[PDB]
C-alpha cells in the first residue's frame, strides 16, 4: 500500500473508451444516464440483496496521449449479514473494468 | 466502588465516540489465497481484517494473527508428512476446513451501541477484534480493541471521584491469571511456541531463563513477522532469534507486582500501549499475567 | 417558407476535461509504514500476482475510513 493511482489510465481513443464502458454497463445490466459525453451516472441492483448502488464515471485527459477513467461512489440519498455500500462500490468498479478494458 | 463510574460511563457512550477521525481498514475477499492475505496484514501494518464473501455479499468473519498461527502449525506438521495443501488454500477453503460443523459467525457492533455492549461482546465471545459496522450502510467503520477501549476510559474519566477499588491491589481484587502460565525458554523453537499458542489460546508467552525469571516476551504480534519471509522454513529457530526481527529498542519486558493498585496497573498499561504486563515477584520470577482482557472484565463486572 | 439552419455547439466536449482542480492522480503512502474531494473516489495499486487492491475514503458522520479490498482477479 505505497503508490495509489486514481482510477485507471488509457491511451485508447476517448470515444472508444466511453463507447466500450457503455457497452459494458448494458452487458452488466446496470442502468445509466449520460450527463456529458465524458460523465456517466450508473445504477446497479444487487442480485443478491435487492439494494441499489450508484456511482459516477468521469473521463479526464492527463496527457496529450493519455486519459484517466475516474470512479466515484454516490452516497445513498449480534450479526450483520448482507450488504456493504463501500465493498459493493469496489465490485461494481471491478466488474465494469473487467468487462470493458484490456 | 460498585455500579462504578466506569459502568455508567460505558453505558452512556456509543462505540462511535472511540473511532478516530481517520482510519484504515483492510478487507479480504474470501477467494483470496491465505498466503497473500497474511502478507497484506504485514504490508498494511494491521492485525485483523474483515472477510467479505462475494457470493453471499456479506462480511462472514475476521482474519487474525491467531488464524495465521493455526495455519502455520498445520502447515508445519503437514509438511513433515508431505502434505502441502495449506499455503495454496484460499481463505474460504481453510474456513471450511476448520469452521466445519463448529460454527463461529461474525460478531460485530453498531456505532450507536454502547461501549458497555462492546466490552461485553468482546468478553462473551472471547475475541480481540470487534468490527464496528454501520447497519444503514453495512460498512465496517473501525475495529474496536481492548487497548483502545481502556485508553479511552483512562482519558475521559480522568477526573477522580475515584472508586475505592482503584486503590486496592491486584492481589486483593484477584485480577489476572496466576496459575498454568504458558511460557517458553530462551532456546525454545518457534514451532514449539506455535503449538503452545494453538493449545492454550493465549496472546503472548513470557520467555524465561533457567531460574524462571522473565527476560523477554514472545507475542502473537511477533508471529506475523514470519509472513514477510518467503520460506516459512525458519520455524526451527529459537524464540530469541525470532525476536531479533523486532522494530525498536526492546527496553525490556513490562512487569508489575501483585501488590500494585489497579490504578497504577491501568496507568502503566495505557501509557505503555501494550496488551499485558508480566506479573513478577521480588526476583523477576513470573507469578502471573495481567492482561487488558482481565482489566476490562473486572471494570465491567465492577472493579475486581 | 424557407429552410431553417442549425448552429451546433461543437468543442467543449471535443477532448475530455483536464484532470486537476484539486484531485490527485497519485497518492504516495510510504511514510515508513486533510484532503478535500478525493472522498468516494476509487484508488488502486498496480496489479500484482493476480490480485487487485482497490481503495477509497468514505465519511460516516465525522469519521473517515480508507477501506482497502484485496480481491483475486
Ligand atoms: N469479530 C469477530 N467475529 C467472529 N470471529 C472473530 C472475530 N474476531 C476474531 N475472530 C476469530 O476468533 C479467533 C481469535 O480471534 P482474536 O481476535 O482473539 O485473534 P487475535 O486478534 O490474534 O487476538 P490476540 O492476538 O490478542 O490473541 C480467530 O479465529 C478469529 O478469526
Ligand atoms: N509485557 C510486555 N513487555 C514488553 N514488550 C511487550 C509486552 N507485551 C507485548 N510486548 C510487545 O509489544 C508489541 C505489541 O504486542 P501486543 O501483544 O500489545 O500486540 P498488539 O497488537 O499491539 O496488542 P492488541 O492485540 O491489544 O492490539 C509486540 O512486539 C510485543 O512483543
Ligand atoms: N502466557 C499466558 N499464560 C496463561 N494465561 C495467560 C497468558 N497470557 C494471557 N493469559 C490470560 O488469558 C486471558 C486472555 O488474555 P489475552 O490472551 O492476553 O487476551 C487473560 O485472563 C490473561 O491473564
Amino acid at each position: 500500500s505505497m503508490a495509489w493511482h486514481l482510477g485507471i489510465r488509457s491511451q485508447s481513443r476517448p470515444n472508444d473508451i466511453m463507447a466500450e464502458v457503455c457497452r459494458a454497463i448494458k452487458q452488466l445490466d446496470y442502468e445509466w444516464k449520460v450527463v456529458n459525453p465524458y460523465y456517466l451516472r450508473v445504477r446497479r441492483k444487487n442480485p443478491v440483496t435487492s439494494t441499489f448502488s450508484k456511482m459516477s464515471l468521469q473521463l479526464y485527459q492527463v496527457d496529450s496521449r493519455t486519459y484517466l477513467l475516474d470512479f466515484r461512489s454516490i452516497d445513498d440519498e449480534v450479526a450483520p449479514r448482507p450488504g456493504s455500500h463501500t465493498i459493493e462500490f469496489f465490485e461494481m468498479c471491478a466488474n465494469l473494468i473487467k468487462i470493458l478494458a484490456q | 466502588s460498585n455500579s462504578s463510574v466506569y459502568t455508567t460511563f460505558m453505558k452512556s457512550h456509543r462505540c462511535y465516540d472511540l473511532i478516530p477521525t481517520s482510519s484504515k481498514l483492510v478487507v479480504f475477499d474470501t477467494s483470496l489465497q491465505v498466503k497473500k492475505a497474511f502478507f497484506a496484514l504485514v504490508t498494511n501494518g494491521v492485525r485483523a481484517a474483515p472477510l467479505w464473501d462475494s457470493k453471499k455479499q456479506s462480511f462472514v468473519g475476521m482474519l487474525t494473527i491467531t488464524d495465521f498461527i493455526n495455519i502455520l502449525h498445520r502447515y508445519y506438521k503437514s509438511a513433515l508428512v508431505q502434505i502441502y495443501e495449506l499455503e495454496e488454500h484460499k481463505i474460504e477453503t481453510w474456513r471450511e476446513v476448520y469452521l466445519q460443523d463448529s460454527f463461529k459467525p461474525l460478531v460485530c457492533i453498531s456505532p450507536n451501541a454502547s461501549l458497555f455492549d462492546a466490552v461485553s461482546s468482546l468478553i462473551r465471545n472471547k475475541i480481540h477484534r470487534l468490527p464496528v459496522i454501520d447497519p444503514e450502510s453495512g460498512n465496517t467503520l473501525y475495529i474496536l480493541t481492548h487497548k483502545r477501549i481502556l485508553k479511552f476510559l483512562k482519558l475521559f474519566i480522568t477526573e477522580f471521584p475515584k472508586p475505592e477499588f482503584m486503590s486496592k491491589s491486584l492481589e486483593e481484587l484477584q485480577i489476572g491469571t496466576y496459575a498454568n502460565i504458558a511460557m517458553v525458554r530462551t532456546t525454545t523453537p518457534v514451532y514449539v511456541a506455535l503449538g503452545i499458542f494453538v493449545q492454550h489460546r493465549v496472546s503472548a508467552l513470557p520467555v524465561v531463563d533457567e531460574k524462571g525469571r522473565v527476560v523477554d516476551i514472545y507475542s502473537k504480534f511477533d508471529v506475523i513477522n514470519l509472513a514477510a519471509e518467503k520460506t516459512y522454513n525458519n520455524l526451527d529457530v529459537s524464540v530469541t532469534k525470532a525476536l531479533q526481527h523486532r522494530s525498536h529498542y526492546f527496553e525490556g519486558v513490562l512487569k508489575c507486582y501483585l501488590h500494585e493498585t489497579l490504578e497504577a496497573i491501568i496507568n502503566r498499561l495505557v501509557e505503555a500501549e501494550v496488551h499485558r504486563l508480566v506479573v513478577v515477584d521480588e526476583h523477576d520470577v513470573v507469578k502471573g499475567i495481567v492482561s487488558l482482557s482481565d482489566i476490562l472484565q473486572a471494570l465491567v463486572l465492577t472493579g475486581g | 417558407g424557407q429552410e431553417m439552419y442549425a448552429f451546433r455547439s461543437e468543442e467543449r466536449f471535443k477532448s475530455p476535461p483536464i484532470l486537476p482542480p484539486h484531485l490527485l492522480q497519485v497518492i504516495l503512502n510510504k511514510d515508513t509504514n486533510p484532503n478535500h474531494v478525493m472522498l468516494n473516489h476509487l484508488y488502486a495499486l498496480s496489479i500484482k500476482d493476480s490480485v487487485m487492491v482497490l481503495s477509497a475514503t468514505h465519511r460516516y458522520k465525522k469519521k473517515y475510513v480508507t477501506t482497502l479490498l484485496y480481491k483475486p482477479i
